[PDB]
């Protein structure tokens, strides 16, 4: 009798894997021991589909860090997570004044530490995080870019002057929370071919679902 | 059977079919306590707000569907068209009404929905691999509207066996010729660009196919006449 | 004892967390405030007080740098041409640094309100003229001329009679962001326009100096706002 | 201080468990939600529409 | 609607970073295992600036220590903070008998254990600190001195008899809470030459802001 | 127009132009519940508190400005600066007039305004690596005052273009002569030294250049007029 799970709130929550950073020794891979996440929430790859079934929606989001060495060891071993708003400087280097800029929230944890966990707020200047936009910000390559949706970016590196001694590897989850939605809409039947807009092959165009021989055999 | 009528223009309608208020709201204004109290957004009454009656669209066996963009249709269009380009900011409520004129002895099914951000997505070079962006004829059409090329994902990768979840209307031959819907303004702000950011898209495709015996009109024409509801504008150039 | 389950962010550090912590000095009564004439309580009160606007930012040789409060008018410009131009860009480059709206504009991200220049003219009491003075909305191209300038929002000032005017701009939101290079700045767009034209001509009598300056002061009204905490400078403490 | 004993599940990370967590940025004031139409709830709104049921379901 | 980030307090909040002590094994900086920190809320470079809007100010600072080695790693090392109040000597020696003289607050730690943190009080006898003074204290060098500014140093060093067997970095954070402010003041617009005095630059004096070519060109 | 008087000093001014209460705060005394309750703190009322005059400076075209501190000022001038010297500790507000006297010929603006703890910064060598300390001189010129060499930074690396957020009053030749400005006592302390410290510091610059055609005076008297309030001094030596 009771349809409690069938809330959005309820839909969206869970904390979702949607970050993962290597910070190796040896490596071609982020070679300065410190990277750059720009909050991406399409990282849950199921994600994408389940919000984009609404225009318009608002939230909150609980981020909880996970570090450990590759074999998911941990080690004596201090880290800086700094989130940087939208509109501040990302830091361009392991030195980047901007890893002390006071206006760039920074934790600091030790990998024995249990998991980091903040809430970041409903960033965006407009009224809602709106997923899609038909038209172009004051033939294009700026069509459906509502970049006011932007959340910010998640710097994180090993603390001390020098590279951390061990190979580092950081997963980050997102609950989403307090969600609100308007307006929803077809849901996506066709791939996805990109992040940015809603493209599909004009090849490849497959029928929503299974398909049978006659209208009259099961 | 009576004609209504807003300023200069007057249309021959029926009584008063089914209306589809998009939402369950209104196109309602936007009080003083917002965000330009100061720059006083001029709403327009007379010639503005009235009937315009875009250029009928031919219904064919082959056809595979259309779409408008809003407010693109009518900053174009006269008057109301002057004041969208020549203004910064614009907020409007949209009544559309949509007719087909044909004899009995015609067959046809077309839905008729309104749909909020509408992006297309053109084809992506076919294989996949290339990220070409849908041109300024296909994102914008005018007044003339554009044709789908692939309704069935409605140019956008999106099942149409699901647009019913839009504020729709049907028009089945056997039964009805016009439907109209009434379209509240839909945004993540009180106002916006009128020639940059198209809130919603017109659309109209057949689901059950035209047809007929030769010999009866080949084409059914389909005549869209809308009118702008609570239309506000601000900071003139 | 309590039955307890620690939770994640258990021992860690938030450099923006509002905590309470261990007092090093319990017993210490600190030295009582007494009053103190001029306390500040929030920011957007300073925002409210006019500053010189170095619309004139043109000069840079040291000693001129006196030159930038200030631009001129004078007899030499003839019926309708254009004094003098800017944007309405409190935090972007440009005149607006030189008022304290505008270095406060700096420490933070987002913003919207009002604002207000007024114009001073310092010249001889014997001259007068006037000038036309209009703003041109966000997107709106610079006026042609002063004519198509003149059908726009504009004021005609005849410093013949008040020394003084004050213009009011609507409104400005640097809400529209923009990630250019791959340095994203939440950027204006909004740059309205406020154009000067000379209306007549400068008008004076024998014995009168043929130029005069003005000077422009602009602030914020009290519907002004300011979001997001953002520490930028140029200038900072020297080793 | 106040005695207390810590029971088991302290320190774990529940994907599932909705507690609070530190606000990154205590001061910051969101932009105001406003009215926007058509706002979903509960996701058997949804199921209670009309769609377009494909029983013709075989070209492909 | 809402104004509460443009408060003095919302201004002035986060734990900047404002001190730095070294204390490695073989070196030339800090030999004795030991560093004195006399408290510098300039540390923090974007600080001086921002606290010089204003003439006098009033507040409390909450200190938060964080320590490793170089590369940011955890170690078994135990340590003291010590706090000498001003007005109360600061120890010349890694023996010096301050550090056991009850009047100066000591909180011990070990790296494990999470960071260490402390509130302190306006000190300060006067009835505000008072960033600038025209006088002199009863052409002089003793110019703009008001020296009841004084917080207080911050001695560190490794616990025990014997110098630590591994090289430490300590890093002192400082949130600054109940703010007050008088008599606000011209934003400095030329560059900072000396920790004392506002002198600049009489050669390299630059316009407050970017130039352009005419006033009639945008 | 009307004369005041505060006792042998007898001032012709204008009747009530705009006054600027440096503030919103009148420079009142100091209740008895303070740090010296003992030692009552003498108030003078009789010839200390009234009209000093100082020394008119002449404005010209290439005037940069001036400036002079507080209370050093006066603690050279007569009977103030009598007890100003040979007493311990000092609270006094004050009420500066400043009068400009040039025919409607003349065009000029200058900025007047008072800055708490006004701390002065040379040029340090001008490369920028000598630490040198303004001189006493400059520190504390008197009664003559003293003429600023980077008007723009004020002598001390801070824009001109914000010393409005000070209390200040503006002299535009073309609109007004005299300005007016009251100062509460403004010290992190209740009482303090003298000779010692400058609460603060009066600041007269030429924001629009003085100009004129040839054969007019050439050079602008300005006229400081200034007057103690609630002024009160503690130990005498």
């Amino acid at each position: 009798h009771s349809t409690a799970e069938t809330t959005l709130d309820s839909f969206f929550s869970r904390a979702g894997l949607v970050g993962e950073i290597d910070l190796p020794l040896k490596g071609t891979t982020n070679p300065n021991g410190y990277a750059n996440w720009d909050i991406d929430i399409t990282g849950y790859a199921q994600m994408r589909r389940k919000v984009e079934l609404f225009t318009y929606m608002r939230f909150d989001a609980e981020f909880t860090f996970v570090a450990c060495t590759p074999t998911g060891e941990v080690v004596p071993q201090l880290l800086q997570y700094m989130f940087v708003p939208p509109g501040a400087p990302k830091p361009d280097s392991r030195e980047s004044l901007a890893w002390q800029t006071a206006t760039n929230p920074s934790v600091f944890v030790k990998l024995s530490d249990p998991p980091a966990q903040v809430s970041v707020p409903f960033m965006s200047p407009a009224s809602a995080y709106q997923w899609f936009y038909d038209g172009y910000p004051t033939k294009d390559l700026e069509y459906g870019a509502m970049p006011n949706n932007m959340m910010g970016t998640f710097s994180v590196r090993t603390v001390g002057t020098s590279k951390s001694k061990y190979p580092l590897v950081v997963r980050i989850y997102m609950r989403m929370k307090h969600v609100r939605a308007w307006i929803p809409r077809p849901m996506r039947n066709q791939n996805y071919l990109f992040k940015a807009n809603p493209n599909y092959a004009g090849n490849s165009i497959k029928p929503t679902g299974a398909s049978r021989t006659a209208i009259t055999t099961l | 059977v009576a004609q209504l009528t807003i300023g200069n223009s007057t249309i021959t309608t029926q009584e008063a079919a089914n209306i589809i208020v998009g939402y369950g709201e209104w196109p309602s204004y936007c009080s003083d306590s917002d965000a330009t109290a100061v720059d006083k957004p001029t709403r327009p009454d007379v010639s503005v707000n009235r009937f315009y009656t875009l250029d009928t669209k031919l219904w064919e066996k082959s056809s595979k569907g259309w779409y408008w963009k809003f407010p693109d249709v009518l900053t174009e269009t006269g008057v109301f068209g002057q004041n969208a380009q020549f203004h910064y900011l614009y907020r409007s409520g949209f009544c559309i009404h949509v007719q087909c004129n044909a004899s009995k002895f015609h067959q046809g099914a077309l839905l008729v929905a309104v749909l909020p951000e509408y992006v297309i997505g053109t084809v992506a070079g076919g294989t996949g691999t290339e990220d070409t962006h849908p041109p300024y004829k296909q994102t914008q059409p005018g007044a003339d509207g554009f044709e789908l090329q692939h309704p069935y994902v409605l140019d956008a990768g999106i099942p149409i066996s699901q647009l019913t979840v839009c504020p729709h209307q049907w028009i089945n031959l056997r039964t009805n010729n016009c439907a109209t819907i009434i379209v509240p303004y839909i945004n993540a702000l009180p106002f916006d660009s009128a020639l940059n950011h198209c809130n919603f898209g017109l659309l109209v495709v057949p689901i059950s196919p035209l047809d007929y015996d030769q010999g009866a009109t080949p084409v059914i024409p389909i005549t869209i006449t809308l009118a702008p509801m609570c239309s506000e504008f601000a900071g003139l150039r | 004892g309590f039955p307890t389950e620690l939770k994640p962010g258990t021992n860690q550090f938030l450099t923006t967390d509002d905590g309470v912590s261990a007092p090093i000095l319990p017993n210490f009564h600190p030295t009582p405030c007494i009053h103190i004439p001029g306390e500040v309580r929030n920011l957007l009160e300073l925002c409210q007080v006019e500053t010189i606007l170095e619309v004139n930012n043109v000069p840079t040789n040291a000693t001129s740098l006196m030159e930038r409060l200030r631009f001129p008018v004078s007899a030499q410009a003839g019926k309708g041409e254009l004094c003098a131009v800017f944007r309405a860009d409190p935090g972007r480059n440009g005149p607006w640094q030189s008022t304290l709206l505008g270095q406060l504009c700096g420490y933070y991200t987002q913003w919207s309100g009002s604002l207000e220049v007024t114009f001073m003219f310092t010249g001889s009491f014997m001259a007068t003229g006037k000038m036309l003075i209009a703003y041109t909305p966000p997107g709106g191209p610079l006026p042609k001329d002063r004519a198509t300038a003149m059908l726009g929002t504009h004021v005609i000032w005849d410093f013949g009679l008040q020394s003084s005017v004050t213009l009011v701009i609507p409104w400005i939101s640097n809400t529209h962001y923009r990630a250019h290079a791959r340095d994203g700045v939440f950027d204006y767009y909004t740059t309205g326009l406020v154009s000067i034209w000379y209306q007549t001509n400068y008008v004076v009598p024998i014995g009168a100096p043929n130029t005069a300056y003005i000077i422009a002061l602009a602030a914020a009204q009290k519907n002004f706002t300011m979001k997001l905490c953002k520490d930028a400078s140029d200038i900072l403490q020297t080793g």
